[PDB]
RNA sequence: UUCAUCUAGACAGCCGGACGGUGGCCAUGGAAGUCGGAAUCCGCUAAGGAGUGUGUAACAACUCACCGGCCGAAUGAACUA
RNA sequence: GUGAACAGCCUCUAGUUGAUAGAAUAAUGUAGAUAAGGGAAGUCGGCAAAAUAGAUCCGUAACUUCGGGAUAAGGAUUGGC
RNA sequence: GUGAUUUAUGGAUUAACGAGAUUCCCACUGUCCCUAUCUA
RNA sequence: GCAGUCAAGCGUUCAUAGCGACAUUGCUUUUUGAUUCUUCGAUGUCGGCUCUUCCUAUCAUACCGAAGCAGAAUUCGGUAAGCGUUGGAUUGUUCACCCACUAAUAGGGAUACCCUACUGAUGAAUGUUACCGCAAUAGUAAUUGAACUUAGUACGAGAGGAACAGUUCAUUCGGAUAAUUGGUUUUUGCGGCUGUCUGAUCA
C-alpha cells in the first residue's frame, strides 16, 4: 500500500512569518536590462471563468470551456532600499542596507510594534546622514557596486490604497535577473521613492510560482489531517497535531488577465460589452473592492482570503504548451458570492424585478 | 471512390457528413482528415471544421441535403453563425426543436427524398419539406427503426442493412426511386450509414471496406465515368 | 492452431530448463530456516518449496505441450508436411514421452507432499527435499535427448509459409534450371533466388497475386525426380503432397531447351510418370525460355510428344517467357479463369419526372490530385507540418470563408449584454422596429402618460 | 519518468528554441513597461515642480 | 479503457460501484444489469471499483431472455443517475441508472435504443452513436 | 546508489574459543581416523 | 620444482609454401579436406592429414597445425605454495 | 385538555428552583442527529442504526391436535370549514 | 421410568409457543466506497 | 537413493591394502498427450484486521546482451528496490482452490495522570527592543497506462504492424482551494404544522 501521507513537509508546524518568504530565484541573465523577479499583493476571493480554447489537439481545441481562477489586489509597489550579497565559504552575507531618504508611516509602523505611543524616531539619523553630500552613502553604495554579485531591492506595498484595514506595510526583498549591478543599483537609485506596476513586471500567457501561508483549522487530528482511515515510535506513523498555516509553493499557474484599476469595465471581455468592474455585486466575501490592478489566475493559490501572497515568474524556461498558449477570455462572472448570485449589476436587479414599495 | 480512415477508426460517417454542395468534419485530433477529403474534391465546394455542443459527432446528429440544412436543438449559435459564416447563403440552415436530438441516425435523406422514424412530430416532419422540398415518408427497415443509420443515400443510388428481404428491397425501392442492394460495408458492419458515405459523385469507406464492396457500391452508385 | 503456429518461444535443452527452474525457485520461496524455529514451519517451507518447484516445471510444459499443434486429425495436407519434413514417430513419442515426465512430476510431487506432514528433523526433511529436487532432476536429465530435435523443429516450424488446402490457389511447377523463380518473381511479389541451379527453392515458396478482384497464391515446387516413383527425398516429397491434397489448379511450367540438367524426353516422361496426379486439376503447360528456340521449327518427334502429353481431358498449352509482361499475365488470367471454371431492386420510377443527379461543373473542372508535382494543391496538413507540427498548429476557422467582407472576417462578435445575449435579437430591420418603437414612444412622452 | 536523460535533453532542446525565445522578447516588453513607468511618475513630479 | 473507444476520457464524478443495478436500454428486451466488474479500474486498498459514464464493465443479466441469463457479458454505461461536469459550463445528470450491452470490442449488441444518453458516451463510442435513437 | 550492507567483523561471540573449542574435538576426530 | 627449445638462430610478428591416386569408399537428388558413417594409407618431400576452422545446393576461395625466409636473445609447457 | 388510557406532552391546587460556579469551541470522546450516488459489496456474523408501526374499508394461503396460525401477507383511505 | 398428540436408554410423526440454534427472499439503510457537518 | 563404468589425484612408495574428482548407465507405475475425477490419520492454537519501515534473490515500470528476433508480443540472462502490487466468491479454523480487472496483481522479515519516544506549542539568558536575510544540517514525490500523429510507415507474401520525436488526456499518490455543484444547520434567518398555556386575534 502507498504511505497515507507525503514526507517532504514533514515538521508540519506553523511557520513564523504570514509573508512566506522567497527562497529560490532563477539566476540571472546579464545580457537583458533588469526584471523584478517577484511582486506581492493580497488575495481576495474566488471567480468562475469561461474561456475559448486555443490548444491545439486536445478534445476542448476552440470550444468554451468553464473555469476557475482566483484575484489578488496588486497596488503599486514602491521601493525603499536595497542590498547587496556575497559570495563566501559559508554561504551569503548581508553586507549593506541603504535606505531612500524618505519613508512612509506605513512601514515607519511596521518596524514598530506598539505605534501610538511610540515617538516615531524611526530613520531620524539616517535622514541626517543624508547630507548636503550623501558622502557615507555613496561610500557605502559603491562598496556594494565593486562587491556583491547579486542584489536585492526592498519594497513596501500601499495598504492604505485596498479595502482592507491593517495600516501596516510588508517589506519583502526581491531579487533580479539583469546584469550589471552597477547598473542595477544605479536603476535601484533613480527608483528610489518610485513606485512599479504589476502589468510592468507581468503580462496574459504566462505561468507563476505562488509562495504563501495557508488556512489553520487549528490542532485537527489523524482522521481528516492524514485522511488516514478510522477504527518504539516511529515519526513517520501519521500521529495527531497542527494543520494549516503551513508555507507552501504552488507552481505552473496561469494566469489569464492582468488587470487596471483606471481601466473601468475591468469585467469587460471583448463579448460583454458591460461596464462593470470585476468586483461583482455585494463586495468580496470578507475583502471589499478592486479598485487597483489586479490578477487573474486559474486554479486555486494556497492561502485564505485577505492574506498575503508572494510572486515568482516561473523561475526556468518552461517546456509545456500549456506554459506558452494564447488565452482569449469570453466572459467574467461578476456574481455576488454572498448567496447563490444570479444577477451581475443592481441595474439588472432593477430590470428583472421592476420597481418597488420601497422604490416610490 | 477511396478508403480512408478517421484517427484509427473505419466509420467515417459518424464523424462527419457530405453532401453534394458541401461537407462537414469534425475537429477530432489532427487536421488530416479534412486534408484528406480535399486531396479528393479541392475547393469545388466548402469543406468546413465544424462541431455540434462541441460535440465529434456531426455524422449522426445532423441532417441535410444540397437544397436545406437542419440542426437538433442542442447545437448553439456559435456553430449555427459559423455554419452560415461557412456556407454560401444559397443553402438554408435552420434549427429544429424536438423531443429526441439524433437526426442524422433518424434521416436517411438525398436531395428529394427522405426517410424518418414512425413517432417523429408532424411540425418538423412538415418543416423539413417546408426547407428542402423533399417528400417525407414515415416508415422502419425490417423493423430496425433507425433510418439514418443503417442506410445511405444519393441520386445515383442507395444502400441498405444486408438482413432486408427482397420484398422489403423491392417495396423500398418503389419508395426511395433508385435501384438497392442488400449490401454491407468493412466485412460486414451493419452500421453502413457511420461505416461509409456516398453523393452522386464520390463514395468514402473505411480501409477494413473490401474489393467486392467496392465493386458493388460503385455499380450501383454509378461513380465512374464507365459505370 | 491451423494456418499459424507462433506461440511457442523456445523449448531449452533439460540442462537449461532445470537451471532455469531452480534459479526460480531459489529466488521467488524464502532460503532461511534455522532450528530453533517450529517444525510446523520447517515443514512449511519445504513443503511449499517443492510445490513451487513442481509448479515452475508444469507451468513449462504446459507452454511445450499446448503450444505445439497436435497433429492427428488437423489436415491431412500439413500432417503430411509434417510426415516428410520432421519425423512423426520422433515427434509423437518424445512429446508423449515428456507428458508422462508431467505425470511422472505429479506423482512425485504427491508421493513426497504425501511423507512431509511427517517431517521430523533437519538431517531427514532437508534431504528430503533435496532427494525430491533430485529426482524430478533426474526425469530432467532422462529427458534430455529429444528436446534438441524438438527446438530444431520448433525453429522451422515458426518460419514455414502458410497455405489453406480449401481455398483458390495457383500450384505453378516447373523443372529444375527452368527460370521459374524468375518467372514466378516476376510476375508476383515473392523473393526466390534466381541463380539457375537445380534446387534453388528447397520448400514451397508462396507468392501472390490478384486478378478480377480475387486474392490468389502462388506455391513453387523445389523440382522433382520420381525415377524410383515410389520413394523420394524430403524436399521431393513436399510439392507431391501439395499436388495430393491442395484443392485447386495446377499450372506446368514447361523448358523445352537445353539449359537443363537432363535432356528433353526426361522431360515428357515425367510428365507420363506424375500424370494420375491430375485428377480435378485443369492442367495448363505453358513453355518458357521461348525467345531463343522457337519452337515453331521444332521437329517431328518432339512435336509428338507434345501431341503425346494431349490424352488427359484437361491441357492447354501456350507459349510465355520471362521478359515480357502481356502473355504472362494472360496466361495467369485464364488460368486464374480455369480454377474458376473448376469452381438487387428496380425502382419502377412511380412518377411522372425524373429525378436526376446533381453534379456540379467544378467538381468535374478541377483536377484530380497528383501525388507528386512541382506545383500543385496543399493538402494542408503538408502546410501545417512545415510550421509546427501535425498536433501544436493552431488554425484560424475564421478567414476561410466566404462574406460581404474579409477585413472584419477576423472581428470578435460581442455576443453577450448585460443581459438576453445577443443571437436571440439577432435579425434584420431592428432599426425599423427601433423606428416603429421610436413612433410609440413619441406617442406616448406628449400623453402626460408617464407623469 | 520525470527524470529520464531521453526526455530531458529532448525538452532541452525544445527549451533552447521557441519557449527561450519568447520569454527573451517578453522581458524587452515588459522592460519598456518598467521604465516609462518611471517617465510617468517623472512627469508628475514635474507637474509638481512647476 | 480498451480498443473501440475513440478518445480520451475526461474525470466525472462516480455514482456506480459494484453491486449495482440498473436499466437495460436496448431492443433486446433485456430489462436489467447487476455491475461485477470495471475495465480501466483503479487500484487501491478497500475500494470499491466504480463506473461512470462512457466505462466499460463486465456484468450480467438479471432479467430479460433466459437464453442470455446465467451468463456474463460486457456492456456500456449509458445513464449515470449522478451529477457531473461538462466544462462547457453546466453541471447535470440523468435520473436513472442504466447500461445497454455490447461485444468486447465496442460493437453494439442490440440494434436500437430506448431513451436519452449523455453526450459523453455518444461522444465516445460511434456505434453507440450509430444504434442511438436519442441524444440527452 | 544504494549501497549494500556491511556484515561485521564484531566480537559477536560462537565461532570463535566455543565452535574450534570442538574443532579441537574435531582433531581428536583426526586422530581417532588416522588409526585407520 | 620438473620438463622442454635455443646465435648450428628460442618465442612474438610479416610473407610464401601448405602437392598427387583424390572429387579417396559407399552414402545422394546433390556431399569434391570438413550434412554425414567406415577409416585414415603410400610417392615426392623442408613440410603437407584421406585434411582444425571459415563455407557453397555442390564445388570453389581463405587460415593454422606442418616447413622455409627475412629481425635477432632468450623463451614455452605442466605442477607446486 | 390530549388521547384507548393510570402511556407520553402541556397546565391549575400545592412544593422545589436543590445537583460548585465563571470564560472559552482544539481535536478525540459520551449521548443524540443528518448525509448525495450505490444499497449488506463491508464483516466470521444484517452486531448495532434504519425501515412499517396508530384507526377504518376490502383481503389474508398452505398446514393443523380444526381450536388457530393472524395486527398475516398485502392494496386504498386519514387535515380543516 | 417417562413426559401434550397420531401410532418407558423408549421408537416414525406432529399444529401453537419459545429472550431456543442455523440458511435464504423483500424493503431498509453510513456496515462500506468515503468520509463530511451540526448540537449538550 | 543404491550399484557399477570412466578415474585429476591421493596412499612409510603404491591402482590392484583402498578411496576419489566430473560425466555415464542402470527402473524408480504404462513409447503415440487415451486419460486417472488418489484431497488416504495435514493433531496445531492462531486468525484477521488498523498500519509503519526495512531486505532483494524483481512480477511489472528503466536501460541493456543473446536467442529464427522479418514485425507485435513472447523466451532467458544482466545492472536495477526509485514507484507500485487489486475487488469478490469459501471454511472457528492459517491447510485447500476459482471469477474478473489492471502494467502486474513477486517473495520475505521486523490500568494508564507515571519517565521515555512520537506528533505539535511557548520560553528568560546572550547590553536591549525590532525588521530583513543567509542556510551547517535533517526530510524529500511523484507514478503508470492509453491515445492523435509519425503511419497502416519500413518489414513481411499477406494476415499483421510497432516504432524515436511533436501532441493530449487519464489512473494511483501528494499538497493546496471554495469560484461553481452537492452534503451539512442553533443564523434556531425565514415560512408551515400537531397537542397545550397566556380569554380570542396578534405576538
Amino acid at each position: 500500500a502507498p504511505r497515507h501521507g507525503h514526507l517532504g513537509f514533514l515538521p508540519r508546524k506553523r511557520a513564523a512569518s504570514i509573508r512566506a518568504r522567497v527562497k529560490a530565484f532563477p539566476k540571472d541573465d546579464r545580457s537583458k536590462p533588469v526584471a523584478l523577479t517577484s511582486f506581492l499583493g493580497y488575495k481576495a476571493g474566488m471567480t468562475t471563468i469561461v474561456r475559448d480554447l486555443d490548444r491545439p489537439g486536445s478534445k476542448f481545441h476552440k470550444r468554451e470551456v468553464v473555469e476557475a481562477v482566483t484575484v489578488v489586489d496588486t497596488p503599486p509597489v514602491v521601493v525603499v532600499g536595497v542590498v547587496g550579497y556575497v559570495e563566501t565559504p559559508r554561504g551569503l552575507r548581508s553586507l549593506t542596507t541603504v535606505w531612500a531618504e524618505h519613508l512612509s508611516d506605513e512601514v515607519k509602523r511596521r518596524f514598530y510594534k506598539n505605534w501610538y505611543k511610540s515617538k516615531k524616531k524611526a530613520f531620524t539619523k539616517y535622514s541626517a546622514k543624508y547630507a548636503q553630500d550623501g558622502a557615507g552613502i555613496e561610500r557605502e553604495l559603491a562598496r556594494i557596486k565593486k562587491y556583491a554579485s547579486v542584489v536585492r531591492v526592498l519594497v513596501h506595498t500601499q495598504i492604505r490604497k485596498t479595502p482592507l484595514a491593517q495600516k501596516k506595510a510588508h517589506l519583502a526583498e526581491i531579487q533580479l535577473n539583469g546584469g550589471s549591478i552597477s547598473e542595477k543599483v544605479d536603476w535601484a537609485r533613480e527608483h528610489f521613492e518610485k513606485t512599479v506596476a504589476v502589468d510592468s513586471v507581468f503580462e496574459q500567457n504566462e505561468m507563476i510560482d505562488a509562495i504563501a501561508v495557508t488556512k489553520g483549522h487549528g490542532f485537527e487530528g489523524v482522521t481528516h489531517r492524514w485522511g488516514t482511515k478510522k477504527l518504539h515510535v516511529m515519526w513517520s506513523v501519521a500521529r495527531a497535531g497542527q494543520r494549516g498555516y503551513h508555507s507552501r509553493t504552488s507552481i505552473n499557474h496561469k494566469i489569464y488577465r492582468v488587470g487596471k484599476g483606471d481601466d473601468e469595465a475591468n469585467g469587460a471581455t471583448s463579448f460583454d460589452r458591460t461596464k462593470k468592474t470585476i468586483t461583482p455585486m455585494g463586495g468580496f466575501v470578507h475583502y471589499g473592492e478592486i479598485k487597483n490592478d489586479f490578477i487573474m489566475v486559474k486554479g486555486c493559490i494556497p492561502g485564505n482570503r485577505k492574506r498575503i501572497v508572494t510572486l515568482r515568474k516561473s523561475l526556468y524556461t518552461n517546456t509545456s504548451r500549456k506554459a506558452l498558449e494564447e488565452v482569449s477570455l469570453k466572459w467574467i462572472d461578476t456574481a455576488s458570492k454572498f448567496g447563490k448570485g444570479r444577477f451581475q449589476t443592481p441595474a439588472e436587479k432593477h430590470a428583472f424585478m421592476g420597481t418597488l414599495k420601497k422604490d416610490l | 471512390a477511396t478508403r480512408t480512415q478517421f484517427e484509427n477508426s473505419n466509420e467515417i460517417g459518424v464523424f462527419s457528413k457530405l453532401t453534394n454542395t458541401y461537407c462537414l468534419v469534425a475537429v477530432g485530433g489532427s487536421e488530416n482528415f479534412y486534408s484528406a477529403f480535399e486531396a479528393e474534391l479541392g475547393d469545388a465546394i466548402p469543406i468546413v471544421h465544424t462541431t455540434i455542443a462541441g460535440t465529434r459527432i456531426i455524422g449522426r446528429m445532423t441532417a441535410g441535403n444540397r437544397r436545406g440544412l437542419l440542426v437538433p436543438t442542442q447545437t448553439t449559435d456559435q456553430e449555427l453563425q459559423h455554419l452560415r459564416n461557412s456556407l454560401p447563403d444559397s443553402v438554408k440552415i435552420q434549427r429544429v426543436e424536438e423531443r429526441l436530438s439524433a437526426l442524422g441516425n433518424v434521416i436517411c435523406c438525398n436531395d428529394y427524398v427522405a426517410l424518418v422514424h414512425p413517432d417523429i412530430d408532424r411540425e418538423t416532419e412538415e418543416l423539413i419539406s417546408d426547407v428542402l422540398g423533399v417528400e417525407v415518408f414515415r416508415q422502419t427497415i425490417s423493423g430496425n427503426i433507425l433510418v439514418g443509420s443503417y442506410c445511405s443515400l444519393s441520386n445515383q443510388g442507395g444502400l441498405v442493412h444486408p438482413q432486408t428481404s427482397v420484398q422489403d428491397q423491392e417495396e423500398l425501392s418503389s419508395l426511395l426511386q433508385v435501384p438497392l442492394v442488400a449490401g454491407t460495408v468493412n466485412r460486414g458492419s451493419s452500421v453502413v450509414g457511420a461505416g461509409m458515405v456516398v453523393n452522386d459523385y464520390l463514395a468514402v469507406t473505411g480501409l477494413d471496406t473490401t474489393a467486392p464492396e467496392l465493386s458493388v457500391i460503385e455499380s450501383i452508385f454509378r461513380l465512374q465515368d464507365a459505370q | 492452431m491451423q494456418l499459424s503456429w507462433k506461440d511457442i518461444p523456445t523449448v531449452a535443452p533439460a540442462n537449461d530448463l532445470l537451471d532455469i527452474v531452480l534459479n526460480r525457485t531459489q529466488r521467488k520461496t524464502p532460503t532461511v530456516i534455522r532450528p530453533g524455529f517450529k517444525i510446523t514451519r520447517i515443514r512449511a517451507f519445504y513443503m511449499r518449496k517443492v510445490k513451487y518447484t513442481g509448479e515452475g516445471f508444469v507451468e513449462k510444459f504446459e507452454d511445450i505441450l499446448k503450444g505445439f499443434p497436435n497433429i492427428n486429425d488437423v489436415h491431412p495436407f500439413h500432417r503430411d508436411l509434417m510426415d516428410t519434413l520432421y519425423e512423426k514417430n520422433h515427434y509423437k513419442i518424445s512429446l508423449a514421452a515428456i507428458s508422462r515426465a508431467k505425470s511422472l512430476v505429479e506423482q512425485v510431487a504427491r508421493d513426497y507432499v504425501r511423507l512431509l506432514k511427517f517431517g521430523q528433523s533437519l538431517f531427514q526433511c532437508k534431504q528430503l527435499k533435496r532427494a525430491a529436487l533430485g529426482r524430478m532432476a533426474t526425469i530432467v536429465k532422462k529427458l534430455r535427448d529429444p528436446l534438441a530435435y524438438l527446438e530444431q523443429v520448433r525453429q522451422h516450424i515458426g518460419r514455414l509459409p502458410s497455405i489453406d488446402p480449401n481455398t483458390r490457389t495457383l500450384l505453378i511447377c516447373g523443372y529444375p534450371n527452368v527460370g521459374k523463380s524468375s518467372f514466378l518473381r516476376c510476375i508476383t511479389k515473392s523473393d526466390v533466388d534466381v541463380q539457375p541451379y537445380a534446387f534453388t527453392t528447397k520448400s514451397l515458396y508462396v507468392g501472390h497475386f490478384d486478378y478480377k478482384y480475387l486474392r490468389f497464391q502462388a506455391i513453387d515446387t523445389p523440382g522433382i525426380l520420381d525415377r524410383p516413383t515410389e520413394e523420394m527425398n524430403n524436399i521431393e516429397m513436399q510439392s507431391i503432397y501439395a499436388i495430393a491434397h491442395l484443392r485447386s489448379c495446377v499450372l506446368y511450367f514447361m523448358d523445352l531447351s537445353e539449359q537443363c540438367g537432363f535432356t528433353i524426353e526426361a522431360q515428357v516422361k515425367l510428365f507420363h510418370s506424375i500424370k494420375p496426379l491430375f485428377a480435378n486439376k485443369s492442367v495448363m503447360v505453358v513453355i518458357n525460355k521461348t525467345d531463343i528456340i522457337r519452337p515453331e521449327d521444332l521437329d517431328e518427334e518432339r512435336a509428338q510428344l507434345l501431341e503425346s502429353v494431349k490424352e488427359v481431358p484437361g491441357v492447354e498449352i501456350m507459349t510465355s517467357s520471362c521478359q515480357l509482361e502481356e502473355n504472362v499475365m494472360e496466361v495467369r488470367n485464364k488460368a486464374c479463369e480455369k480454377l474458376l471454371a473448376s469452381r438487387v431492386a428496380q425502382p419502377q420510377a412511380r412518377d411522372d419526372v425524373k429525378r436526376t443527379p446533381f453534379i456540379p461543373e467544378s467538381v468535374k473542372n478541377l483536377k484530380k490530385y497528383d501525388p507528386e508535382d512541382p506545383n500543385r494543391r496543399k493538402l494542408a496538413r503538408d502546410i501545417e507540418a512545415e510550421n509546427g507540427g501535425a498536433g501544436v498548429f493552431n488554425v484560424n476557422l475564421k478567414d476561410k470563408y466566404l462574406l460581404e467582407d474579409d477585413e472584419w472576417k477576423n472581428d470578435i462578435m460581442p455576443e453577450i449584454l448585460d443581459g438576453k445575449n445577443v443571437y436571440d435579437f439577432l435579425d434584420p430591420e431592428i432599426a425599423a422596429k427601433l423606428q416603429a418603437l421610436e413612433e410609440e414612444e413619441e406617442k406616448l412622452e406628449n400623453e402626460g402618460f408617464y407623469n | 519518468s520525470l527524470r529520464a536523460s531521453s526526455h530531458l535533453n529532448a525538452k532541452s532542446v525544445k527549451r533552447r528554441g521557441v519557449f527561450q525565445k519568447a520569454v527573451d522578447a517578453r522581458e524587452q516588453r515588459i522592460s519598456d513597461k518598467l521604465k516609462e513607468d518611471l517617465l510617468k511618475q517623472k512627469l508628475e513630479d514635474l507637474k509638481k515642480k512647476e | 479503457s480498451g480498443n473501440g473507444a475513440q478518445g480520451t476520457k475526461f474525470r466525472i464524478s462516480l455514482g456506480l460501484p459494484v453491486g449495482a443495478i440498473m436499466n437495460c436500454a436496448d431492443n433486446s428486451g433485456a430489462r436489467n444489469l447487476y455491475i461485477i466488474a470495471v475495465k480501466g479500474s483503479g487500484s487501491r486498498l478497500n475500494r470499491l471499483p466504480a463506473a461512470s459514464l462512457g466505462d466499460m464493465v463486465m456484468a450480467t443479466v438479471k432479467k430479460g431472455k433466459p437464453e442470455l441469463r446465467k451468463k456474463v457479458m460486457p456492456a456500456i454505461v449509458v445513464r449515470q443517475a449522478k451529477s457531473w461536469r461538462r466544462r462547457d459550463g453546466v453541471f447535470l445528470y440523468f435520473e436513472d441508472n442504466a447500461g445497454v450491452i455490447a461485444n468486447p470490442k465496442g460493437e453494439m449488441k442490440g440494434s436500437a435504443i430506448t431513451g436519452p444518453v449523455g453526450k459523453e458516451c455518444a461522444d465516445l463510442w460511434p456505434r453507440v452513436a450509430s444504434n442511438s435513437g436519442v441524444v440527452v | 546508489m544504494r549501497v549494500r550492507k556491511r556484515q561485521s567483523r564484531r566480537t559477536s561471540t560462537k565461532l570463535k574459543e566455543g565452535i574450534k573449542k570442538k574443532a579441537s574435538a574435531h582433531r581428536k576426530k583426526e586422530k581417532k581416523m588416522a588409526k585407520k
